[PDB]
RNA sequence: UGCAUGCCGUCCGUGAUUUUUUACUGUGACUAAAGAAGCGUGACUAAAGCAGUCAUGACUUGAAUUAGAAAG
RNA sequence: GCCAAGCUAAUACAUGAACCAACCGGGUGUCUCCACUGAGACGCCCAGCGAAUGAAUGACAGUAAAACCAAUGCCUGCAGUAACACCCAGCAGUGUUGACUCAAUUCAUUCCGCGAAAGCCGGCUU
């Protein structure tokens, strides 16, 4: 094959670790619909692999569907707050907290940094489902699993 | 000594962490190997649990694989040509994982002749082997020139070895243009 | 690197008094967990009264007079646990360690025939070098060639004299189990259904012989027979039936009046 | 137990022609050769009765290239003919 | 010589104490190979090969069981089609 | 070692098709002792303790039970 | 707190075990045979646990009737049909999890850590 200029925008060549793309007799186990070889996996907790993961061309280590990152621990929900960073977003969780002495509630919120794979295109104000993973940066502990 | 803890870092609020404990051995770091090209010289390091890490200081030979043929050979290293971190590493000829090197191509030529009967007993399994098999012009051009490009796949500062794989496909063209 | 155990921090089931010592014997690593075991010194000094103190317990144990699973044990900190067989041939005593209806450790007397086998729960299955399937047990045993139908929830009947497996009982909808942990420990029931929640704890719903309903986590049930009437092991006196607290107190008062 | 067919091993189909086997065979034998196991060879004598050619030689002697073994095949040629009649009907039936 | 006994040539030291019999002191000989020791070593090799032989037999029985259960399923299938 | 083989509603895996939470409330699970509540017990009573009671041993002795924020 | 010389133990340190003793695979040379390539010897290598790099396996689970070539299997043309050119005619066609680049297996090249303590007692020539 030739070099895809739409993808190779770095000083080092971008490739998937799991498979070898330069194979003369590729195996149908990891053969994509468009001929090429692509590695993808099924994560566990009743979630579906997006079609862009199986049939796309993006290279993303730290993607739960196309890399060695696994999902284990907590599953949470939140609303998208900011999308200014590259391949990572900020989400907000809003909740009510009870005070016993004054039998009443007060509004509180929390913020989390979440890695977003190129399979999704969330916008500010949208709702997402996220899952816990191993530490990926100084602050990132979650990965986007579905966009609603 | 060197530590790997997060205590000295700033908080995301910009505030300063007040440390109320001394440094612990369980969070240490060590000085880098800075492996160079030359006659073999290694140094053992006793790591946690009693196991040993082999710190390579100089290397000049390695085990390199031709992925298409699923074989491997032991060959001599000649030069360091490219490095994505910085070209000051190329100037000093430093060996690290994922750097591009040039290796001797003579052992690979000998294997090709003895396996396919092609120069670049009655039982002719060669005719069977050449059926539905072809070689890339980019590789054969280097095999005739004497040296062939390869990518280091091991971590010399952790295991003491410099192993790798030959460049083929679109990855070969990517680095050829970056060297042109 | 902890090697002590304060008496206030020791498990309540050991029944050690708070006023008669600062420390308790700390069990060593072994077949059973520290929080779910009963050290040999506690068995021989308390419970059975063959030893009056720790000095006499050491005399008995270090001679090799106590056998656990057909093997002499010489350590008073050896952790003994659920379904273990303890034999003292010089005295002529054989017991199995079980849970009574109140969740406490109980020693059940055994006949010579019944002392040759023990029930083993599978907890893991993996492949060893040379493609050998291995089954890991709740008491740390490693069986090198289990039956091809073995699953992680099943129970294995194991002959300890010949070191050979004899039978396999599967975890199904119509089987009898005993609870080994939680608030319902010691109760014997029958499986009604099992709820599967991937990634979290599965929940089992059980039915007692008297029709009472209760539930536990799937990791706390232990298969012991194909139905409530054909059990492959001997159970304690109460047969795993929880009794009403109001009713139980009334009978105890009546019995005291008649006894005197 | 006396049976018509007799089993011959370890003759090799690709190395020996058809003419070679009856050279060892006394006669009146129907030959069939198998390739799933090279050694296999079934010899159904016309009038075997007491298999003199099987009780004699067999394990004691050796065929060309390799030693040979013979055992009673416990197979009746009549049953094969019965299946042959049914099979031909099936071929006609389709 | 190689076959000569060495216990006879060990050096004895004489100790004299007043009003007591003489004391003769000789070392205990180390690395003295006796027929009791020779039999002990040879048993170790014999049981090591025995244990490995038993393990291979256990493997054959397991593979026999797997194959036998596998052939009964296809035999049962052929029985259904025949009837 | 074929020593073998036969005499409509469900179960389980995978694909296709489209959507309702949170909160409150009822149960249930999972949750160290010591401390608090309290069932039994004439340590001479009590503050205590978990023991002891009765005729080559028995009581197939006893040591019941509860509450503990919020979040999950 | 210390120096030099002379003696001497090991379960300290170092070295080191052929045949008994198997199954299975990869690469290659001389003999027999078939056909005009295929099979079997024979030789010759190399194949342990663990570690490193590379290549495969680590399943399937969206449609059905039939022709034509070359190579094969079984019947005397397509019935019958785990797989496999003999020694083994069933000596793995089947690891686990919610999920794995994990467990384990085969192939190529490379380490350059791995005693049967070369041990100690006891009971009856073993």
């Amino acid at each position: 094959h030739a070099v895809d200029a739409t993808i190779q925008h770095e000083k080092a060549y971008q490739r998937q670790t799991a498979v070898n793309e330069n194979m003369h007799r590729p195996s149908r186990k990891h053969v994509n619909k468009s001929g090429h070889i692509r590695y993808s996996k099924k994560i566990g907790l009743g979630f579906k692999t997006p079609a862009k993961a199986l049939n796309g061309k993006y290279i993303d280590r730290k993607c739960p569907f196309t890399s060695n990152v696994v999902i284990r621990g907590r599953i949470l929900r939140g609303v998208v707050h900011s999308t200014k960073m590259h391949r990572t977003i900020i989400i907000r969780r809003n909740y009510l907290h009870f005070i016993k002495k004054y039998q009443r509630y007060q509004k509180r919120h929390k913020s989390l940094a979440v890695h977003c794979s190129p399979a999704f295109d969330p916008k500010q104000g949208d709702e997402v489902v996220i899952g816990q993973c191993r530490p990926l940066s100084k602050t990132i502990r979650y990965n986007v699993l579905e966009v609603v | 000594g060197i530590v790997r803890s997060r205590l000295h870092k700033r908080k995301i609020t910009g505030g300063k962490t007040k440390i109320h404990r001394k440094r612990m051995k369980a969070e240490l770091g060590r000085l880098p190997a800075n492996t160079r090209l030359g006659a073999r010289r290694v140094s053992p390091v006793r790591a946690r649990g009693g196991n040993f890490k082999i710190r390579a200081l100089r290397l000049d030979t390695g085990n390199f694989a031709w992925a298409s043929e699923a074989i491997a050979h032991r060959v001599r290293l000649l030069d360091v040509v490219y490095n994505a971190t910085s070209n000051e590493l190329v100037r000093t000829k430093t060996l690290v994982k994922n750097c591009i090197v040039a290796v001797d191509a003579a052992p690979f030529k000998r294997w090709y002749a003895k396996h396919y009967g092609i120069d670049l007993k009655l039982q002719r399994e060669w005719t069977r082997r050449r059926r539905n098999h072809r070689v890339e012009k980019a590789i054969a051009d280097q095999l005739r020139e004497g040296r062939v490009l390869a990518r280091i796949t091991s971590r010399p500062g952790q295991s003491g070895r410099a192993d790798g794989i030959l460049l083929e496909g679109a990855e070969l063209q990517f680095y050829l243009k970056r060297l042109e | 690197a902890k090697k002590h155990l304060k008496r206030l921090y020791a498990p309540k089931d050991w029944m050690l008094s708070k006023l008669t010592g600062v420390f308790a014997p700390r069990p060593r690593p072994g077949p059973h967990k520290l929080r779910e075991c009963l050290p040999l010194l506690v068995i021989i000094r308390n419970r059975l009264k063959y030893a009056l103190n720790a000095r006499e317990g050491e005399m008995i144990l270090r001679q090799g007079l106590v056998h656990v699973d057909n093997h002499p044990r010489r350590d008073g900190k050896y952790p003994a646990g659920f379904m273990d067989v303890v034999e003292i041939p010089k005295t002529g005593d054989r017991f199995r360690l079980m849970y009574d209806v109140k969740g406490r450790f109980a020693l059940v007397n055994l006949s010579e025939a019944e002392a040759q086998i023990k029930l083993m729960k599978v907890v893991n299955l993996y492949t060893a070098t040379g493609r050998v399937p291995v089954a890991v047990t709740h008491d740390g045993h490693r069986i090198r060639y289990p039956d091809p139908h073995t699953s992680i929830g099943d129970t294995i009947v194991y002959n300890v004299k010949e070191k050979k497996c004899v039978d396999l009982i599967k975890n199904r909808q119509g089987k009898a189990v005993i609870v080994t942990g939680g608030a319902n420990r010691g109760r014997i029931g029958e499986i009604v259904k099992v709820e599967c929640h991937p990634g979290a704890f599965n929940i089992a719903h059980l039915k007692d012989a008297s029709g009472a309903e209760f539930a536990t986590r799937a990791a706390n049930i232990f298969v012991i027979g194909k139905d409530l009437n054909n059990l492959q092991v001997t159970v304690p006196k109460q047969q795993g039936l929880r009794m009403n607290v109001i009713q139980e107190r009334e009978e105890r008062l009546i019995a005291a009046e008649a006894r005197k | 137990e006396n049976s018509s067919c007799v089993f011959v091993s370890p003759i090799f189909r690709p190395s020996t022609t058809k003419a070679q086997v009856m050279e060892l065979f006394a006669g009146v034998k129907v030959q069939r050769l198998r390739m799933y196991r090279q050694n296999f060879a079934y010899a159904y004598l016309d009038s075997p009765a007491a298999a003199k050619k099987f009780v004699e030689e067999k394990n004691g002697t050796e065929f060309r290239g390799h030693t040979l073994r013979v055992a009673l095949s416990a197979r009746s040629l009549e049953k094969l003919r019965a299946r042959q009649e049914a099979a031909n009907v099936v071929i006609a039936a389709h | 010589s190689r076959t000569e006994d060495v216990r006879k040539y060990v050096v004895r030291r004489r100790v004299v104490k007043s009003g007591k019999k003489d004391r003769l002191k000789a070392p205990k000989i180390q690395r003295l190979i006796t027929p009791r020791v020779k039999a002990r070593r040879a048993k170790k090799a014999k049981d090591a090969i025995a244990k490995v032989r038993a393990s291979a037999a256990e493997r054959r029985e397991y593979l026999r069981l797997i194959a036998s259960n596998r052939r009964a399923l296809r035999q049962r299938d052929h029985s259904k089609k025949h009837t």
